[PDB]
């Protein structure tokens, strides 16, 4: 779905760490380790989140068919 | 010193206003029980209720608003008296 | 700098998101109890 | 475009990891890096592409962003008198809060989604209430007044913007949709009616400008109300035109009655930032109903005359800031003397309160004969309306004047060489715009 | 438009119209019909028919009300002391005369309305801002100074807002679907719908 | 349930049954409409539940004798 | 018998975590992590559906900040009758399930007092019980007289309607709430006013049990906020807020907008999750911008389902209401926030136990735009 999903997740991962050091009353700096661990759990968590909406775009997407919503090819595609 | 608000009445008149609300308090369970179980019966008889004009209807939410009585409006005032 | 192509495919993204969407809001109801509305709809009862 | 977004958004990102100590220097550097950004955004902005300068999207609707006339000019506004608030107001809590302020106010008017719109503009709903509640300057009532007036008028415009994204599928700007509904053109109405203080949804500016800081001030005065503008062309006006030609003669009556009983109240006031606070609400009524004429003229004339008010009313605001600090009273009655004790002040002041009374030189005078202009081609009596009342400005700010002016003073209460520093830009600005360089 | 030279919005021609289409191919509807009742509580021909069958909602409101205030009073009555007063005694002129003022608001509300609907022959806002300043004069005979005014206006403003909110407001938004292709436009290609999407069955609670 | 409280079933579970593959063979695409369709086959099971009309055939009878038997 | 395994596998698991915890029960350890991680797995097994999935993962955030063996066990059996709630296709499971739902509830609060709480937390726990019971009795009542009527027992009716109006806390039946979790402990309070809501909000949605009445979630919008606008205390203004919003929330899912009824849940979960473990001033004030649906942080979304619903239903007098009632909550959030940075010096305990609470901010505030395509 989301094109940018994994970089917002990196994103979002430092904001864990740095928020987590300052509500602590810590400098941002402060736990190395958390930084890392914050940043690929986040992307990858970011990355799932996509395919899970992107799954359930393409059952909608059957289902309406099904029931006879007639969407046509570029519809089709509009769901990856 | 500052100007301030002036407090209108005097300070212990006020203060003997505020002590009629000291008086003994029922526990709240009983006003509870009896809205629950007519509530419910109420809920019941409602989806028998004739449908109503949209406007008598607010009408009517407007007349029970300016007709309902604070709790504690009845406390201060109540008076064990015929 | 191609300002035409720009425009052109931003007006594309935005109305094929429109597309997306009004085909999203095409929904019955999931119900369990509704299999007259979901009749073609394949499932399974473990009941 | 990308570049001024970006760096819109690395503003706030930075306060994160400078020093606390560097936090001023920082920040000012990054307001002037955001200015020149908002340069370049200009130079890459080509007047061929007529009806977008410059559109971006970045994976969705909520994403689009987007230059036009209005939004160009009011965002090059905002990024013009941040510094000025910057150096004003000292520590780390307060830079951070005015820096998220004006990064979600600086998105706001990019952005070319309606919900986007509501959700960056309103983002800056409880760092006013903490900024105008603050300790000890701070008063609880204008935090409570504005956030309350902001929230209400916000929820209406949301509901408009889910009714239109439900029916059309689209909120975004960008896809043309018109709407005859008189529901949802008064839910988008009800903001703009707020937002610009019209009478009578007025009473929270007057409260938050008086107990807001000098920087929170000039923001507010600046851009704050110009973001109804924004509003009303890219949000209201495309799709809402209906229903603005059909409720015309309602439009003008609340107008000038702003118009008309905001300078009335004006004359009642005993502090002067609530006089330039006033003097703002009765300058916003005839941005407003210049627009809703929807003509060439009044759109021109009232963002035109958006810049004029946000290049004379910040520059009035910052020097009763200045003032207040020399004296610690906002009170014209314990003001006096001001001409012989403050000179160079008092040059200025008289400069900025003749910019305010729409004198030739300054370009209040050319924004107000364009929006006159537009009230002309409606109708006659809607112009004379306007330019007799005008006269109820004048009683007030010579009244002002006059007190200041003269008198017996034993205190030398004039600016020192920050407050000049900090002045010069508007009035270079203003003097630039007043010859003709709109 | 987003230029500053030409006006915004746009202008349609009054003189072409275009065709209806169908949302779908096949309509099914979960939306009931108003009943048989509604229809005759709604009807206003005969005022006296139409005050006597609205005025039971007035009466239970009273009555809840009453109900309400007498139960304060009594939960608070001492069930350890002998009282020598009745209770029932002190507590039916609660319930009774709010009561009896609850329809009585209610009865010139409704009777004000349906006899100047009458006489103008149109159905009209003005009806019920004449039926509620009329209720909100009974309510402010004798009291003092802003209630005379204030009662009429609110009395008044809820009957337009239950008009401006329950009969304007759906009948201006029938035609938005949601589905399919925008209800103005149907030039452009949206997916098509052979049936309308059916979110809950009709109700029958 | 419908298991009959000694063996085999309840009273009235074919009646309702019955009703139930009724509403099943139904095409309308709501429940409301299927159960409109089917509304006689639940008229079989309520008649099976409580016997309403016998009662009342019953009834007429027994007023009708009272009547002949005082004249 | 293969279908049976599935069902029978989270008993078996159960157990066997039961008698390894009274087996290993020691000073060492009292804070048995252990037992909660093995509860967290086990509850894995009755995963089927996404609100199933909802369904652990509240669970689980939950089991994490409860203390001791015995009171994760009962939130063990909580998720059990939450989990036949959703299942129960007629009277008998809805009651069975409900109601042992309202006895875990009971053994939880009573283990999570002092000594010094007792007076008043089991004045509380005795209150609901007995309105509980009113509840029940009624809902039993009927449900006989309907099973006698019609032959069968079927879960579309209004008797259960009405009984999962008590069970949501709207309108007339939300004074239960009000008068027990004002004296229970916060994450009693916590749990209990969130993960209930769930499986009452699928068994509404899977069985049609909706009513053409608008007058229960209006009454529960408007009472809610101008009780909420009118109490001193900081309990009551938070539990009045889930009157007001699960009022909203009850018009909104009977017209079958389930998906954002099951999204605004889980993001109701999180937004209180930091106001009701308060330890610091920070993670509270975004919490409560989150419950007041502000536009920055997750809490808006959520909202915004629920209100995008209305627009769509097109009831002109649900939406001018919910305009108003939001204002007047919305004063009560800003009062919540004048009490902890703009009132006077605030210390609080240093209860250094944030298990969820820096991820449950960290959620509010980032998952903002990811959702975004949801309204
Ligand atoms: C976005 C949109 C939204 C959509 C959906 C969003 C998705 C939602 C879900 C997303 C959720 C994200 C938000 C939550 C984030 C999770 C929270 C979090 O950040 O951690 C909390 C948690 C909090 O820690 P805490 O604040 O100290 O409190 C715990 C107490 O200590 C309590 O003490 P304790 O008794 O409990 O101790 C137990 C624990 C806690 O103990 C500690 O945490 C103490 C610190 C651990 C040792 C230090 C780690 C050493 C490596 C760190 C590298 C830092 C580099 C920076 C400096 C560079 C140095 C050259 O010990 C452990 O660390 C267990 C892990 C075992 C690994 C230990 C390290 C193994 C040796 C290194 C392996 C590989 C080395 C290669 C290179 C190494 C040099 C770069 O952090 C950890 O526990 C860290 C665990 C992992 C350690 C880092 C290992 C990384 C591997 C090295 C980097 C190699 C590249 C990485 C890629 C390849 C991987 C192999
Ligand atoms: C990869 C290479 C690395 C490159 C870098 C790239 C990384 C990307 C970004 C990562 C940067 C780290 C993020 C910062 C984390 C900590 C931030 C913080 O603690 O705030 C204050 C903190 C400084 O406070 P402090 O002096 O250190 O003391 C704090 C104490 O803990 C408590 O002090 P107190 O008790 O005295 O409280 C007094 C309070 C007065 O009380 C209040 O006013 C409370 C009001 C409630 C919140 C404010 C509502 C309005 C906020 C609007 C959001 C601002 C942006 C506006 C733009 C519109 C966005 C739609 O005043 C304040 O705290 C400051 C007022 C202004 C700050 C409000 C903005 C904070 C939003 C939430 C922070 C995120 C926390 C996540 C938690 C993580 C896990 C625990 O940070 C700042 O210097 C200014 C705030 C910077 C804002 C950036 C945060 C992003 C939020 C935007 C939302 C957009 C979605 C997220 C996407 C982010 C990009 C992926
Ligand atoms: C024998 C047992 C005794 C009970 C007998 C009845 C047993 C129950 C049977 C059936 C019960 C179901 C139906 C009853 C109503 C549902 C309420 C309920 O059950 O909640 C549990 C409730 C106790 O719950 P609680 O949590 O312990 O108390 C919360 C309060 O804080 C309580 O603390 P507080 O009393 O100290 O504070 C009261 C506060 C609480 O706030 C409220 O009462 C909220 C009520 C707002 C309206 C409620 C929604 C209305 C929608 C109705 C829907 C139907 C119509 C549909 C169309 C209508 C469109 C709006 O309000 C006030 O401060 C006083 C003003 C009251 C109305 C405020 C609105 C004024 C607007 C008028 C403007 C005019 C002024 C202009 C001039 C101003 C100058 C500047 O039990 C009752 O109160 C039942 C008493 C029954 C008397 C009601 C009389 C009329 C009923 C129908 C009229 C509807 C309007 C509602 C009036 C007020 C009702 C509270
Ligand atoms: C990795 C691939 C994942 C992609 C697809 C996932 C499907 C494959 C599942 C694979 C597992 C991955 C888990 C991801 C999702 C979990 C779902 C699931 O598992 O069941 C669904 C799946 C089939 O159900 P389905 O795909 O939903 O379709 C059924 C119908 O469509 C009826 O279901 P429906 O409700 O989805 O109907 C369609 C629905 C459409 O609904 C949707 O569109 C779904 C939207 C996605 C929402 C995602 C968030 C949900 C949160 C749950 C987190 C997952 C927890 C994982 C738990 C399981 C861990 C394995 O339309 C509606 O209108 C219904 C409303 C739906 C609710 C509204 C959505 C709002 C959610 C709340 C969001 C609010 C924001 C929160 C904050 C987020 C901020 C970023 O069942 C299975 O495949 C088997 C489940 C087996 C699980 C465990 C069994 C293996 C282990 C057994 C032994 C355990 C003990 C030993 C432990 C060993 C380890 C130590
Ligand atoms: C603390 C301050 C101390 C320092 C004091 C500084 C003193 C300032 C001196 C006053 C300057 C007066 C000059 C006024 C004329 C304005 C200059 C100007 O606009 O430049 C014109 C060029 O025109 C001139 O150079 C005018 C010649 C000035 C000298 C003529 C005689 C001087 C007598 C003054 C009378 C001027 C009356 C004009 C009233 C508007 C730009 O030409 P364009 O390329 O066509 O620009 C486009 C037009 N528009 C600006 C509107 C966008
Ligand atoms: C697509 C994702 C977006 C959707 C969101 C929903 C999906 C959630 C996915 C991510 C969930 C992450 C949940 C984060 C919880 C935070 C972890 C945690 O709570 O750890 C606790 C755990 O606390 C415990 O009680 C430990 C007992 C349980 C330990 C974990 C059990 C693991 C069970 C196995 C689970 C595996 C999954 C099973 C198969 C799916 C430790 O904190 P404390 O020590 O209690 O206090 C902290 C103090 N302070 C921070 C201030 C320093
Ligand atoms: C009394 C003076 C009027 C005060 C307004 C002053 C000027 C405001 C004009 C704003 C310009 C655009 C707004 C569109 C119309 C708003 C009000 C116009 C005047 C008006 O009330 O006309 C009514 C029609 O509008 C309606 O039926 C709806 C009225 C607005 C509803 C009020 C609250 C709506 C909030 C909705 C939130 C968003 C919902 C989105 C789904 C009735 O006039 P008539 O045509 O019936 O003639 C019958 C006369 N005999
Ligand atoms: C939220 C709206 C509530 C109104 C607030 C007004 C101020 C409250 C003061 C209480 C006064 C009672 C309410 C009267 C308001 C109606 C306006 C009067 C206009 C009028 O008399 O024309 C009627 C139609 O207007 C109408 O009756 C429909 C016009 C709708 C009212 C205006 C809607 C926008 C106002 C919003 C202003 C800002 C909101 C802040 C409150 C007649 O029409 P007819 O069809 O009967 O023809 C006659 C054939 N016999």
């Amino acid at each position: 779905g989301w094109e940018y999903a994994g970089t917002y997740g990196a994103l979002c991962g430092m904001v864990y760490a740095i928020g987590s050091n300052v509500i602590s009353g810590r400098a941002w700096f402060r736990r190395p380790w958390v930084h890392v661990t914050s940043v690929t759990l986040s992307y990858l968590g970011s990355k799932l989140l996509d395919e899970v909406q992107d799954t359930y775009y393409l059952e909608h997407l059957k289902r309406v068919e099904r029931k006879g919503l007639q969407v046509t090819e570029e519809h089709k595609k509009l769901f990856s | 010193d500052e100007p301030k608000h002036q407090i209108p009445g005097n300070a212990l008149d006020n203060w003997a206003f505020l002590r009629t609300y000291a008086k003994p308090l029922p526990d709240m369970i009983h006003y509870y029980y009896y809205v629950y179980l007519f509530g419910f019966f109420f809920v019941y008889k409602v989806a028998d209720f004739p449908e109503y004009s949209p406007r008598v209807l607010v009408m009517a939410a407007l007349i029970g608003s300016l007709f309902y009585v604070r709790r504690d409006w009845v406390h201060r005032e109540f008076k064990d008296s015929p | 700098v191609d300002s035409q192509a720009e425009w052109y495919a931003e007006y594309d993204k935005l109305e094929k998101a429109r597309q997306k969407r009004r085909i999203w809001k095409w929904r019955d109801s999931d119900s369990r109890d509704e299999y007259a509305i979901n009749a073609e709809e394949p499932v399974i009862y473990i009941r | 475009m990308s570049l001024y977004l970006f760096m819109l958004f690395l503003q706030p990102l930075s306060l994160s990891f400078v020093s606390r100590s560097f936090s001023k220097i920082s920040s000012l550097m990054m307001s002037f890096a955001t200015l020149w950004s908002a340069v370049y955004m200009w130079f890459t902005s080509n007047g061929a592409n007529q009806t977008f300068y410059q559109v971006v999207s970045w994976g969705s609707d909520w994403s689009t962003f987007g230059v036009c006339y209005t939004s160009l000019y009011i965002s090059l506004l905002c990024a013009f008198i941040f510094p000025i608030c910057v150096i004003l107001v000292q520590g780390y809590r307060a830079l951070s809060i005015l820096i998220c302020i004006q990064t979600a106010v600086s998105l706001s008017i990019v952005s070319l989604h309606m919900l986007a719109f509501y959700a960056l503009f309103e983002s800056s709903l409880l760092l006013f209430f903490i900024l105008i509640g603050r300790r000890k300057y701070g008063s609880l009532s204008a935090a409570y007044n504005i956030s309350i007036y902001t929230f209400i008028s916000a929820l209406g415009f949301l509901i408009s913007a889910f009714w239109l994204n439900w029916s059309f599928g689209s909120v975004c700007a960008l896809l043309p949709n018109e709407e005859a509904n008189s529901f949802v053109a008064f839910g988008i109405f009800i903001l703009l009616w707020v937002k610009a203080p019209l009478v009578p949804f007025h009473l929270w500016l007057p409260e938050a400008h008086v107990y807001a800081p000098t920087a929170g001030s000039v923001l507010l005065a600046g851009v704050l109300l110009k973001i109804s503008i924004v509003g009303l062309h890219v949000f209201f006006l495309p799709i809402c035109a209906s229903s603005i030609v059909k409720a015309f003669p309602l439009i003008l009556s609340i107008c000038l009655g702003s118009f008309i009983f905001s300078s009335f109240s004006t004359l009642k006031q005993i502090d002067l930032k609530k006089i330039v606070a006033y003097s703002s609400i009765s300058h916003m009524a005839i941005v407003f109903l210049s627009s809703a004429t929807n003509s060439g003229l009044g759109i021109q004339g009232a963002v035109l005359y958006c810049i004029a008010h946000g290049l004379i009313s910040p520059g009035l605001f910052l020097l009763v800031g200045i003032l207040y600090k020399n004296t610690n009273t906002k009170l014209v009655f314990y003001l006096r003397g001001l001409s012989q004790q403050a000179p160079v002040w008092w040059s200025v002041w008289v400069f900025f309160m003749l910019g305010n009374l729409a004198f030739p030189l300054f370009p209040n005078f050319i924004a107000e004969v364009v929006c006159l202009s537009a009230l002309f081609k409606n109708h006659e009596l809607y112009a004379y309306a306007f330019i007799f009342f005008s006269f109820v400005g004048t009683v007030y700010s010579s009244t002002v004047l006059g007190r200041l002016k003269g008198g017996v003073s034993s205190q030398c209460v004039d600016a020192s060489r920050l407050d000049v520093i900090s002045w010069n830009p508007l009035v270079l600005a203003t003097v630039v715009t007043g010859i003709g360089y709109m | 438009t987003f230029n500053y030279v030409i006006p915004y919005g746009g202008s349609s021609s009054y003189t072409i119209n275009n065709e209806p289409v169908k949302a779908e191919e096949v309509t099914v509807d979960f939306s009931k019909e108003p009943s048989a009742s509604s229809l005759k509580l709604a009807d206003k021909s005969d005022w006296i028919a139409y005050t006597f069958n609205n005025v039971p909602l007035m009466a239970t409101v009273g009555l809840l009300a009453g109900a309400h205030e007498a139960f304060l009073h009594y939960e608070r009555t001492p069930i350890y002391g002998k009282r020598t007063y009745n209770i029932i005694k002190k507590l039916a002129p609660i319930v009774i005369n709010k009561t009896a003022y609850a329809t009585l608001l209610g009865a010139i509300f409704c009777a004000t309305d349906a006899l100047y609907e009458n006489y103008s022959g149109k159905k009209s806002y003005t009806s019920g801002m004449v039926a509620g300043a009329a209720t909100g004069a009974v309510f402010a005979i004798g009291r003092p100074l802003p209630q005379p005014l204030v009662w009429p206006l609110v009395f008044a403003a809820a009957p337009v807002i239950a008009d401006l909110f329950g009969e304007v407001y759906p009948e201006s938004m029938k035609s938005a679907r949601g589905y399919g292709t925008p209800y103005g436009f149907e030039n452009l290609d949206d997916a098509v719908p052979t049936r309308n999407p059916i979110r809950r069955n009709p109700h029958h609670y | 349930s419908g298991f009959g409280l000694q063996s085999g079933t309840a009273r009235c579970y074919d009646w309702y049954m019955d009703y139930l593959k009724c509403m099943d063979e139904s095409k309308a695409p709501m429940i409301t409409l299927r159960k409109q369709e089917c509304s006689e086959w639940l008229e079989d099971y309520n008649e099976c539940l409580h016997r309403d009309k016998l009662k009342l055939r019953k009834l007429l009878i027994e007023r009708e004798k009272n009547k002949q038997e005082a004249a | 018998m293969w279908e049976n395994l599935w069902y029978l596998d989270i008993l078996i698991n159960v157990l066997i975590i039961t008698i390894f915890g009274l087996i290993s029960c020691s000073s060492s350890a009292t804070k048995s992590y252990d037992l909660k991680g093995c509860f967290i797995i086990s509850m894995v097994g009755g995963v089927y559906d996404i609100p199933s999935a909802i369904l652990w993962c509240l669970a689980s955030l939950s089991i994490l900040n409860f203390n001791g063996f015995f009171a994760s066990l009962f939130l063990v059996f909580t998720w059990i009758s939450n989990l036949f709630a959703m299942q129960s296709l007629n009277f008998l499971g809805i009651y069975l399930a409900f109601e042992m739902q309202s006895l875990c509830l009971l053994v939880l609060g009573k283990i999570t007092a002092n000594e010094n709480q007792r007076w008043f937390a089991y004045r509380g726990l005795l209150k609901y019980l007995v309105l509980s019971l009113i509840a029940g009795s009624i809902f039993i009542f009927h449900a006989s007289s309907s099973y006698l009527q019609s032959g069968v027992m079927i879960s579309d009716s209004l008797v259960t309607y009405v009984f999962l109006l008590f069970k949501l806390g709207v309108a007339p039946f939300h004074m239960y709430t009000l008068e027990l979790f004002s004296v229970v402990s916060r994450h009693v309070a916590f749990v209990f006013s969130t993960l209930p809501k769930l499986s009452v909000l699928y068994l509404i949605s899977n069985s049609n049990i909706g009513s053409e009445c608008v007058w229960w979630g209006l009454i529960s919008l408007w009472l809610g906020s101008i009780s909420q606008y009118q109490s001193v205390f900081v309990r009551s203004i938070l539990l009045y807020s889930s009157v007001a919003e699960i009022g909203l929330v009850l018009l909104v899912l009977q017209e079958g907008f389930s998906w954002e009824a099951f999204s605004w849940v889980s993001i109701y979960f999180l937004s209180l999750s930091g106001v009701w473990h308060a330890n610091s001033k920070f993670v509270s004030a975004i919490s409560v911008a989150s419950i007041a649906g502000l536009p920055p942080f997750l809490g808006f979304i959520g909202k915004a389902q629920i209100l995008k619903s209305l627009v769509s239903i097109n009831l002109g007098i649900l939406i001018f209401s919910s305009i108003l009632a939001a204002t007047i909550s919305f004063i009560g959030y800003l009062r919540l926030i004048r009490l902890m940075y703009l009132v006077s010096p605030v210390k609080w305990k240093n209860n250094k136990d944030s298990s969820f609470i820096n991820w449950s901010t960290w959620m509010l505030t980032v998952g903002t735009l990811p959702m975004v395509y949801s309204v």
